[PDB]
């Protein structure tokens, strides 16, 4: 089974005879507007090799086919790999088509049918698409003239050409002539059956006449349909690229060569957009996002942005994809745009495309602009071609300067390019600031113009800036050393602080300007909010796995946890009460508070407790672990430790005395480390032959009875039995008491 | 009918969604308006383009098959098949020329985008054809 | 006691003696400014009648004087009206003072002493200035010279001019030259005790040599010391006006002129600003906040400020003061201004002062305008001078014709007065709408310019249109009528809704577009939200004073409160479980619902209840009534009455049987309209000798014993009372009933 | 010194407001300065009536008498009133004499920003004589 590549066919047949060393069409099959052949060059001419096409088939104006079976009789499957408006074969407008009769079709694997106007055509309806098209939305069929298995009517191409339904155990694999199934890598039809060497066509990959689940290198994978060698692969690339082990026609998104493997680049990709007209005018942002992603370009720009306030965020997201413009770029009338920098890589004007007037740049009815580029840290070029600035003196020549010096233009523009002046002929210096947590001191002096009239004082700006990514006014000094000092700062908080002067408006000599400085300026840290989310949770009787989570305010370098904890002296009402009625009323709940400097841990295991025992907790949040420290108050928590199922027990059996008088008293002894505290002892006692009876202790009734005492007791051998209970619960009973009343 | 079939699907939509719900206010009010049941649709299509929002491409895909529009360029192809060797002009066929191989190019990119500028440019060009 | 203008002595001393004529000086006494004075010009001059001084009193470079008492001997009071830097005098560098002496000084209704550098000068820190002077903490008395009573060193101002005292009781108000008291209405001294026409000096009011504390029209109140008729009120009025029956020189904020009265004016004042050269030019908020009020203006005026979003609220807050302008209005270089209509009463330009070729206005520099002025109303006139707009062809001349129209100034301009431009030369036009409370629809036409292909679509903007006090765009249409619909709107809620073309701009005479229609328009009425604020306060047993507050969502013109309402049957646990416990176990707690649409208002008063008694109460609130209702679901409240402690009684004394075994059984009845329901009750009995018990009859043992059976009761005359349980509470008992046991 | 029971009683009125704490910081502050008490004084008046909300102007008010302006007042009537007669100058007793006429006006008018305008005029014209 061989395999060609697949074209279109106009008016020419004569290529037809091509197919005869071809099974498989790489491609399509398209024949039109054959107004040159006739019934004789149709009839009977077949190319029985052929057994698939992968994206499709056309028949228009194909004056002369007689049965679709007769180029192709072996023809079975069309992978459909790309398919004309989802089609897989166009027959529309040929009268001389008297059936289909293909006895070999098995399964288009992507697509529906179309059929239309031709004339003596039958046995369409009689077609059962249901088992042949992966795709049967609109088998189009309309408007043409229309023994063999039967589905509801007998389905076949023709009362002979019977359709070939393969048993169904077949799958789409296929089956062969006789009906008998394909391998599982097979698809349509094979040779002989169950093998996938005589495969026609497979399901995941064609190698050297034998389909193969993968393809091994340097036969790569081939668009899931064959192996292709790597030669054939740098052939189809050169007139195609190895990606997941598939020479694909290129790479995917985020891949870069690798001499043709398909590397992963750095996500982004360098695209050549070679621009159309190598040009594109921007005012809005719609432009740009349209054109998103052109990392690399072919062409020159322009410029007409419609920018006024703080909004340029919505801006350079589409803006800067490339560190050079091999043509020109052009700007002009943009709106109050105050920065003409936000384009992260641009560097170089290659200005290869000329600007008329071999102008290279240009700028006028720009004057707006009030920042241009950090080429203090940034660098500027420019090749060729004059430079126009004229006309937006809103930034006057002063930085100009370092523009043209930096792009080495000096010898390509003359003052004619270039000229509300917000030009600060002065930049005013900071003398002394002093820092609070939340409020810092400023100091300058009395600067004065010549005309010290002139000065109206000093406008601040300053900002948060705990990042580098990238608002008040003051009155003139007198004749004298001015400062400033605020509030609403934060501890340890950085900002970033500048001013400029406040000036009078001297029109003709407008003053041109006095700057200030810049500052990132982090104020003091402080004593934090108090640490959160405390939790003293027990993961043993005497360890409590303890959980907290930072404060609202780290007011500071964080430096540790000042934990505290101490155990609770159990409450005294547990002394004072008693809970001995049937139905039991059990209750239910200097100093160094042993510490730690708990460090990177919002957690820990404290240990040398008692189970269930009242513990307060303490935990100031410190961002300083001096001896003197910026300390949060602390967190606290009344925590309480597991409990043991041996520290409301008792020990030995109850401890007894009798009487003459059927009169019992009972002593026993408690654990020293109790769930917290016993408050209580359940009683129970029996005589043999009688049932046992239950009865409380309290600690007061333990004391008063020197634990428990019984009257009025039947004669007889007695037995006794007595279970502590602490606020934990109950523990375990006495060791069965017996003794003679 | 096939729209009434659409309307009722859309109230099963609109059961799963609120935009299908506001879709089904529109459809009742075209009902008192009672006109062109296509030209409301189709500006209904349009406002989808507008709104465009996930969901909104996603009923209007409902509603709008978009392979309906491949079905209708399919049609505009076999008006420029007739065209491109039947037109009135050698101009009108070599526009036709170039277009099918536009096509072929728009089918392989199948680009919704590219596909309604193409078939909208066969429809200029077919006005001369008819 | 005569009086006398406040009068200075300055430069000259000849105006000293006709102070002759003097006892009340009304204002202040100015000798100063002559050094030709000497000693003989003042060591013997007296001008004994002399008493007050309203405001104050000086002395330097006017040298001479030898004592203060011969000038001035019964100079008593100083009410300090306006004071001399807060003093009432200044003695400076007198070399020839002796001494003050004055012997009648008694008060300074205001003020402190000065008396610096003079030589010769004794007897000042003798003076006993706390009884004198208000203020004697602002005393300045330093490098000068300095038998009678002492205070803590003797009290005078020599030692024979000893301190003037007056007893404490005489307070401020004085006493007589021989030390015994004034009356109240008196200050400082008095010829004869007591008696306010004998005064030197008024508390209150000097009124033809009496004081008064009213002073009676015409002689209106003068100034808090005299009265005055309103013929010589009207004189200081022409070279003054009353208010609160007083003469004052000018009436307070908010007062106008009824011809002297101060009749309120509409609290805003025609004050007529002759400013600063008759001018003022305006770049910042500051400068009109200064200049607030001038509903009435003489001058011009200059404009120029910045902008850059919808933010102008900042500033006509300051503006249109007055209807019109003597001379000129300047605006320049006001890029960003969004009209000129933020001038609320301006109305004419009077134009009288004249820009620079009798002009009277300037424009240039401002192509931001959106609106300009309410021509529809605003008759904004303008009287002479010619006008300039140039630099904003932004706006068009298509309503520069209607300023001029307005302005009249049709005779008084040429082309030559005026100069992007968004002037949409066409009209667009609405098609059809359609509204829910929500979402609502719109139609319009497929537009398209005559070069159709300009047309981009369309920017709709709206807002909600409560008040008429001062978002989104679209694409081309085609061959028809567009349309929109939003969805979250609020229920009868008006919007404001207005289209502007998206349209290519063509840099020819562009295709300006077609302008669309402002309209104001409200969405539907829907079911309110739940009416709030539930309480169903009982105004009496059967009685309950419901009320409620409005829903959150009215959704529509309010229209009734329908409530609902029922009467619950107690619970069935109540109705079955026995509760006779001691230490007692009292618990605690078609289909028409009753109804009313109630209106307008919020409570309501229902009758026909029973105290104590469930009640399930509703209300659907309802902004639409007689149809289908839009109506809240409605509010809820399990509503129980106020209980009544009659309706636990036991009606009649205890029935009851008597058995031989000392056995009585006990029936009775309740009251059938109980505190929601009886429960249980209290049966209390007794025997002569012994004392009154309780016992307690559950509904459950009242039907098994048919109410109660006491057992073993004590032998003789018996009695029982019983007394019903409600969940209310207990009611009466019943009558003693009596019986042999 | 007054200066040192300013700060003492600020103590009281900085329990009384936060700002006047703050005001407190800078104390400290100045002490480490401890430059001259007067300098830092004045600037932080100036301070005042930069925030110059309500509670500053009556904190500025409580440690700037303000009626100090009037004792400079007065004191400056005496350099004015010398001047008058005593300027090396007639045009400096010109001067002199619309002052006296603004001084007399200013204290009908009382307002302090008019008396530091006609105080500060007062300073030249006396510095002018001397």
């Amino acid at each position: 089974g061989e395999v060609c590549p697949g074209m279109d066919i106009r008016n020419n047949l004569t290529r037809l005879h091509e197919l005869e060393n071809c099974s498989v069409i790489e491609g399509h099959l398209q024949i039109l507007l054959m107004f040159k052949t006739r019934p004789e060059d149709f009839r009977d001419l077949s190319f029985p090799k052929l057994i698939m096409i992968t994206d499709y088939l056309l028949l228009f104006r194909v004056y002369g086919l007689e049965s679709l079976k007769d180029l192709f009789p072996n023809l079975t499957v069309i992978r459909g790999s790309r398919l004309f408006f989802n089609y897989a074969l166009v027959i529309f407008e040929m009268v001389h088509l008297k059936e289909l009769g293909l006895y070999n079709l098995m399964n288009i694997t992507r697509g529906s049918v179309r059929i239309e106007k031709n004339n003596e055509l039958c046995y369409l309806a009689t077609i059962d698409w249901s088992r042949i098209l992966d795709s049967v939305e609109d088998n189009y069929i309309v408007l043409n003239k229309d023994n063999c298995p039967a589905t509801v009517v007998e389905r076949c191409w023709t009362h002979s050409h019977c359709q070939k339904v393969c048993p169904t155990i077949c799958k789409s694999h296929g089956c062969t002539a006789e009906g008998l199934c394909c391998h599982s890598e097979c698809l349509g039809n094979c040779s002989q059956p169950d093998d996938p060497t005589k495969c026609v066509a497979c399901r995941n990959f064609y190698l050297d006449g034998r389909c193969v689940e993968t393809c091994p290198p340097p036969y790569y994978h081939f668009q899931d349909w064959r192996c292709v060698n790597f030669s054939f692969c740098q052939d189809l690339h050169h007139k195609y690229v190895i990606h997941n082990n598939k020479c694909i026609p290129e790479c995917p998104s985020g891949y870069t060569m690798n001499s043709l493997l398909c590397t992963p680049c750095l996500g982004p990709c360098p695209k050549v957009c070679h621009l159309l007209e190598g040009e594109k005018t921007i005012d809005s942002v719609t432009s740009a996002q349209e054109l998103r992603g052109c990392t690399v370009i072919n062409g020159s720009l322009i410029i007409n942005i419609r920018g006024g306030n703080n909004l340029a965020a919505e801006l350079e997201a589409n803006l800067g994809l490339i560190e050079e413009i091999s043509g020109y770029l052009k700007i002009r009338r943009s709106y109050a745009l105050v920065s003409l920098s936000f384009f992260r890589k641009l560097r170089l004007i290659r200005g290869e495309t000329l600007e008329i007037g071999n102008y290279s740049f240009y700028a006028l009815d720009n004057q707006n602009l009030r920042q241009l580029w950090d080429w203090s840290k940034h660098n500027l070029t420019i090749t060729q071609g004059k430079l126009f600035f004229h006309y937006n003196p809103k930034l006057c020549l002063s930085e100009i300067h370092k523009m043209e010096e930096v792009s080495g233009t000096k010898g390509r523009q003359e003052r004619n390019d270039i000229a509300q002046a917000s030009c600060e002929n002065e930049l005013l210096k900071f003398s002394y600031i002093r820092t609070s947590f939340d409020k810092i001191l400023l100091r300058w002096e009395p600067y004065w113009p010549p005309d010290f009239r002139d000065l109206l004082g000093f406008m601040l700006f300053y900002k948060e800036a705990p990042y580098q990514n990238v608002v008040v006014d003051i009155d003139p000094p007198l004749r004298n050393h001015p400062g400033w000092l605020m509030r609403g700062l934060k501890p340890w908080t950085q900002y970033a602080i500048f001013v400029k002067t406040l000036v009078t408006f001297s029109d003709e000599r407008r003053t041109y300007g006095a700057k200030s400085d810049i500052i990132y300026v982090q104020t003091d840290a402080t004593n934090p909010s108090v640490p959160l989310d405390p939790i003293s949770v027990s993961n043993s009787s005497s360890q409590i796995i303890l959980k907290w989570k930072p404060p609202s305010d780290p007011n500071g370098n964080i430096t540790h946890y000042l934990v505290f904890w101490e155990r609770q002296a159990e409450d005294s009402e547990l002394f004072e009460l008693d809970y001995c009625l049937k139905g039991l009323k059990l209750p239910s709940r200097e100093e160094h508070r042993p510490f730690e400097k708990v460090v990177n841990k919002e957690s820990l295991v404290i240990s040398g407790l008692r189970h269930f025992t009242g513990y307060r907790i303490e935990l100031q949040a410190c961002n300083q672990d001096t001896p003197e420290e910026r300390c949060s108050v602390a967190a606290y928590v009344s925590a309480r430790t597991m409990p043991e199922a041996k520290a409301d027990d008792i020990v030995g059996p109850v401890t007894h005395e009798i009487f003459e008088n059927n009169v019992v008293h009972l002593m026993w002894q408690e654990p020293k480390e109790p769930n917290g505290l016993i408050v209580l002892y359940e009683v129970s006692y029996r005589r043999y032959g009688d049932e046992e009876l239950h009865l409380c202790v309290s600690r007061k009734h333990f004391a008063l009875e020197r634990g428990c005492r019984l009257r009025g007791l039947s004669p007889g051998n007695y037995s006794v039995r007595i279970r502590a209970t602490s606020l934990a619960g109950n523990g375990s009973w006495t060791e069965p008491t017996y003794f003679y009343v | 009918s096939k729209l009434e079939e659409i309307e009722e699907l859309l109230k099963e939509l609109s059961k799963t969604n609120p935009l299908a719900k506001d879709i089904l206010w529109v459809i009742e009010v075209r009902t008192e308006d009672g006109h062109d049941p296509k030209s409301e649709l189709v500006f209904i299509r349009q406002y989808l383009k507008t709104l465009n929002t996930p969901e909104a491409r996603e009923i209007l895909k409902i509603v709008a098959p978009g392979s309906e529009v491949k079905k209708e360029a399919f049609k505009a192809f076999m008006d420029l098949m007739d065209a491109l060797f039947l037109a009135k002009d050698p101009e009108i066929k070599k526009k036709a020329e170039e277009l099918i191989k536009k096509l072929e190019e728009a089918d392989e990119k199948n680009n919704e985008e590219e596909l309604k500028k193409v078939v909208e440019e066969a429809k200029k060009v077919y006005k001369s054809v008819k």
